[PDB]
């Protein structure tokens, strides 16, 4: 997953080791074949093989659909703007990295690969288009973006002279329990609204993000 | 359905409300459904599914049937009476003594703090 | 109502379905219904040993040492934290053996199911959070009984719930 | 003939042994004819100590117990404990899971065409009566079915000031309290680094014998 | 680093054992010393640590006076002086039956041997005193290295067949043609972490397979080839004086 | 070999920052016996 | 007729039960 | 913020559609009284929204069923959907 470590670094931090990034390219990987499960059932059961767009943003269905408009008609706020406000610099080509991330995603060209290497046995009569292609660039993109943060935020929750060998550029932010413990943040089950059904027994239901 | 009637014969309860049997079926219909749905992955489970593997044949034997019924019956479904758990766990409670008081006629409450005192609720 | 109820059933084709079902069911060595012979044969430890008409494989000949090894360790509950892999394993063995499994566990289990288990434990209590405070506190039992009773598809049924409720004991004692 | 008493069944119910000894020398536990020890694991023996400090018999002697004895050792128990500091003894008794206990071995052999949930069911109600024909059985008046010595009270009472009065016990437990009890050498532990720490003489004595 | 893999001339835990000796004030684990010794090489810069802890002032504890005596007794039977084994074990063995089978097993007369070990551990077993955990290795397998050295390979047939291992396959193998499906697949789960005993009954059957055309001549050429190159290693491990 | 408690302090001191200290005999009893059940039935 | 009222007596069973057993109590 | 929220459900500028009188035997059913009217009318308010919350899902998903870009019935596919999108459970009727 170099793209995802590129997108782990667009998010904020460096410095994942092989281990978090096969792990996050297990989770995205996941997340994404389920969408196209379900968005699959929904359309042959209105009766049609080929997969769309306007199932898969109300697959979202959620304040996920601001964001997503932005993306195709090109093809809280504070405080995303104060920490990009803190950022502001240069230097080494400090602006210069951000952008890199922005336009190596999945979507960029290298559509292909990134079709293959998820699930494409699934459809087999049809075949979906690059718009939908593209449309994943962005979720998963949003996806390693969110798990950074909870990550990030999970880790800080948490709180003689050199003898030249230790280089002091070296640090050790980001592992496996980290983004589990952030993962099972996200699966917030559902907003807890969906689970009202408070008084019962048994429970059994799939999600996303 | 008639038949459903001849089985509430078998506990002597001729006295129905005719919505009974619609429900017990949609019942049986909804449980059976789930309970052969998870069987048939366990089907596909010894048949090594992933993102495009290898095929999905059906054969459905019992082994699964109860493997899917098992995990059901682990959430539900009134077990066999568990006497024993409950003659050990009442053992444990049965064991400190009774207060050997006598409040002298009357009821002795809980103290106020555990009382109620059951006013009209307000902000 | 029921000689006409018979009589109509008749009405249908599948009388004769009807007229076979008078035999006792389940044609095998038996399946037992009672209540004391689950107990007992859900309470012994099993063994799984096997036949050897002409070869049963494996390359490793099946033990119930483990059964024993199993049933003995320090389990959860007495000790106050969660069980380090080791444990866990030691207990593993004995209840694959105990069922009619062979082979050994191979030390990628263990780990996943650690994890399961603190992710389970993270979400009680954050249920229990939830409950005391909206927004200098401390915690009781009394508070994760109303949670347990509030969301019971949490924990599955037996043994702890029933111990829960004999486990609320009052002030002076 | 009534003997179905507690401290009578010690008083009487004595001078001969198809006891359980036990044998204590204040570092191991015994009895019987042990081969083995046992020392201060109270994984177990507090177990066992917690029930023999009252006098029920645990519900998990029953089977070893019955198997190795064929007569003259059931009923009940009595246990031969003895100091290194005198002699002592006293009695345990059935708990109703000692009873369901007796039921279980039973299951062992014939589990078909036995009706087990029947014939095990009747058989407490036999068994059951039979252990104790001392119940006492006796009413004594209240002052409820009578009449003419209805009493007075004055908890329930209504001040004119204030609107009603009641009984309610006293503890001593007050609010924003403390809760409740606490949430609970290397030299040596380097020194011993991959340290990691008589059946053969059971398989010896058999061919000796032979 | 992985094996520390010198295991070569004056290396580097051979020169580091043999300066530690040579600096008194500090006192390496035993149980570490007799690993580093034996494993990599110098033994004899390890019987210099491990005589230096014994004699001389004593440690003040118990534990690490018996765990070095026990670090100590396994790197004389290492090096097969049994004199200085027997020697060490009659000077720290504590009941009268023990030190009366040593000695009788030292000089070879194994009739009288083995019944002072029948007769101390019945010493034993719900007898007051304690025993210790060594000098209970010495009673259960010094009963079966006289049973051996009399020839009694009847008795400890059954013996072995209840734990189950090693000494099964070597009294019930050579005290193989009718037997060898038993006998093949019992080598193969103690093959593994081999040794130079173990490849001699890996080769035999391979050949008295060959006898009866089952095995190939070609395979034990092979399988005396790798088994004299694991010989090799266990003599290039051992002192270069020898004895 | 390998030169040779806090596992449920770290599962409790990493969910809240304001207190919320449980106790024990009480409270930790209850999730030590919720695990064991939890990991008996599932390897069942 | 009356045949299929003494023919009717199937005394059903399930598959499997559980059994209400903690690891602790065993 | 909270404290205009009981400033506002006194007067009649806002009195939720579910009469005081039905509230008022659920109230009593699942076991509560208070002579105060704000709490009823408040839990009224928040069924009110549930309530709506599965009607919009029921719209969405019937919007979607053809034609994205004899009158509209709510039928047992849309509510299947939508109840199984919460944690209501899952609607297999039948015939036969």
């Amino acid at each position: 997953m170099e793209i995802q470590q590129m997108m782990f670094v667009s998010g904020e931090t460096n410095d994942p080791p092989v281990e978090t990034t096969s792990l996050i390219e297990d989770i995205v990987r996941s997340q994404v074949v389920e969408i196209v499960l379900h968005s699959s059932q929904t359309a042959l059961s209105r009766g049609t093989k080929s997969i769309v767009p306007e199932d898969v943003i109300f697959l979202i269905r959620h304040d996920k659909a601001k964001v997503n408009r932005l993306r195709t008609y090109l093809s809280s706020l504070k405080r995303l703007k104060t920490n990009d406000e803190r950022t502001k610099n240069m230097t080494k080509e400090e602006y210069v990295h951000w952008s890199e991330c922005r336009q190596a995603s999945f979507t960029f060209r290298k559509a292909k690969r990134f079709r293959e290497w998820c699930g494409l046995s699934h459809l087999a009569e049809s075949r979906p288009s690059d718009d939908v292609i593209d449309i994943l660039g962005f979720l998963t993109f949003e996806m390693v973006c969110s798990i950074t943060e909870e990550a990030l935020i999970v880790k800080m929750l948490e709180e003689r002279k050199h003898l030249f060998d230790g280089p002091d550029k070296d640090v050790r932010p980001i592992t496996s329990g980290h983004v589990l413990e952030a993962w099972r943040r996200l699966q917030k089950r559902n907003v807890e609204k969906k689970a009202i059904r408070n008084f019962q027994g048994g429970k059994l239901r799939s999600r996303v993000q | 359905v008639r038949l459903l009637h001849l089985i509430f014969a078998t506990q002597n309860i001729y006295s129905y409300q005719d919505h009974v049997p619609l429900q017990l079926m949609d019942f049986a219909y909804r449980y059976t459904t789930g309970t052969l749905q998870d069987a048939t992955i366990y089907s596909d489970h010894a048949h090594a599914s992933n993102a495009g593997n290898a095929g999905t044949n059906a054969q459905l034997t019992t082994e699964d049937i109860r493997l899917a019924i098992a995990a059901r019956t682990n959430y539900q479904f009134k077990p066999v009476p568990p006497k024993e758990l409950l003659l050990e766990l009442a053992a444990e409670r049965n064991k400190k003594p009774l207060p050997a008081v006598i409040p002298t006629w009357g009821i002795r409450l809980p103290p106020e703090k555990y009382c109620l005192t059951g006013k009209d609720w307000v902000l | 109502y029921e000689r006409l109820k018979r009589d109509i059933l008749a009405l249908p084709v599948r009388e004769r379905r009807r007229i076979k079902a008078i035999t006792r069911e389940s044609g095998k060595k038996g399946m037992v219904n009672s209540v004391i012979t689950q107990t007992r044969q859900a309470l012994i430890p099993k063994v799984p040993v096997v036949t050897r008409p002409t070869n049963v494989p494996g390359n490793s000949v099946q033990w119930a040492q483990d059964v024993i090894h199993g049933f003995q360790a320090l389990l959860a509950s007495e000790i106050y934290e969660l069980p380090e892999m080791d444990n866990l394993r030691t207990r593993m063995t004995g209840i694959s053996r105990e069922h009619g499994l062979i082979g050994p566990v191979d030390d990628s289990v263990i780990e996943i199911m650690l994890i399961g288990l603190e992710q389970h434990l993270k979400g009680i209590v954050e249920a229990a959070i939830d409950i005391v405070k909206y927004r200098r506190h401390t915690l009781t039992i009394e508070d994760m009984y109303d949670t347990l009773e509030q969301y019971p598809y949490l924990v599955e049924p037996g043994g702890t719930l029933l111990r829960l409720q004999s486990v609320m004991l009052h002030d002076e004692d | 003939k009534f003997a179905e008493t507690s401290e009578e069944i010690l008083h009487k119910y004595e001078k001969f042994p198809p006891s359980l000894t036990f044998h204590i020398h204040e570092n191991h536990y015994r009895f019987g004819d042990q081969d083995g020890v046992i020392p201060k694991n109270s994984s177990v023996i507090k177990a066992f100590l917690e029930y023999v400090a009252r006098e029920e018999i645990p519900p998990a002697l029953i089977e070893v117990t019955k198997d190795a004895g064929v007569q003259l050792y059931e009923g009940c128990i009595i246990l031969r404990i003895y100091d290194h500091r005198k002699t002592y003894t006293t009695i345990l008794r059935p708990t109703q899971l000692s009873l369901y206990a007796d039921l279980l071995y039973q299951t062992d052999y014939l589990q078909v065409r036995f009706t087990d949930s029947l014939s095990l069911n009747i058989e407490t109600e036999i068994l059951t009566a039979s252990k104790r024909n001392l119940d006492l059985s006796v009413p004594l008046n209240p002052h409820r079915a009578t009449a003419n010595l209805k009493p007075e009270v004055k908890y329930p009472y209504y001040d004119p000031e204030t609107d009603t009065v009641v009984h309610e016990h006293r503890p001593d437990a007050r609010g924003n309290m403390v809760n409740a009890d606490t949430v609970d050498s290397d030299y040596e532990r380097l020194m011993l680094l991959l340290s990691d720490r008589f059946m053969r003489l059971r398989f010896v004595e058999a061919w000796r014998k032979k | 680093y992985h094996i520390r893999q010198q295991d070569a001339r004056p290396n580097v835990i051979k020169s580091l054992l043999d300066g530690v000796g040579k600096c008194p004030g500090l006192h390496l684990p035993p149980h570490l010393v007799k690993y580093l010794g034996s494993n990599y090489n110098a033994w004899y810069g390890a019987i210099k640590l491990l005589e230096e802890l014994s004699e001389g002032q004593g440690i003040d504890n118990q534990k690490i006076s018996d765990a070095n005596q026990d670090a100590l007794l396994e790197v004389y039977m290492s090096l097969q002086e049994d004199d200085m084994f027997y020697g060490t074990w009659r000077r720290r063995a504590k009941y009268f039956e023990t030190n009366a089978a040593l000695s009788y097993e030292q000089i070879g007369i194994w009739d009288k041997a083995l019944q002072l070990y029948e007769a101390a551990q019945i010493k034993a077993r719900s007898g007051v005193f304690p025993f210790g955990e060594s000098e209970y290795s010495l009673w259960e397998d010094h009963w079966i290295y006289c049973a051996e050295k009399l020839q009694h390979w009847e008795i400890l047939t059954e013996l072995a067949k209840h734990e189950g291992f090693t000494d099964l396959l070597l009294e019930c193998g050579w005290r193989w043609i009718a037997d060898r499906e038993p006998l093949e697949q019992s080598v193969k789960t103690v093959m593994d972490i081999p040794t130079p005993r173990r490849q001699i009954f890996q080769t035999f059957l391979a050949l008295q397979g060959f006898s009866q055309q089952k095995d190939t001549l070609q395979d034990v050429s092979r399988l005396c080839d790798e088994g004299i190159q694991l010989t090799l290693r266990k003599w290039n491990a051992l002192p270069q004086r020898v004895t | 070999s390998q030169p040779s408690l806090k596992e449920l302090l770290r599962n409790v001191g990493a969910d809240e920052g304001d207190g919320e200290t449980v106790i024990d005999g009480d409270v930790e009893e209850l999730l030590l016996d919720l695990a064991d059940e939890f990991v008996t039935s599932v390897t069942s | 007729h009356q045949v299929l009222d003494g023919v009717a007596k199937s005394y059903p069973l399930p598959l499997e039960r559980k059994v209400i057993m903690p690891a602790r109590s065993r | 913020t909270l404290e205009e929220i009981l400033e506002m459900m006194e007067d009649e500028e806002f009195t939720p559609i579910i009469p005081d009188a039905v509230t008022d035997y659920y109230l009593a059913k699942n076991g509560f009284e208070t002579s105060d009217i704000k709490i009823k009318r408040i839990l009224a308010l928040a069924t009110q929204k549930f309530i709506s919350d599965i009607a919009q899902d029921a719209y969405e998903y019937s919007r979607i069923r053809s034609s994205s870009s004899n009158k509209v019935v709510l039928t047992m596919d849309d509510l299947r959907s939508a109840l199984g999108e919460y944690g209501i459970n899952v609607k297999r009727p039948n015939f036969y």
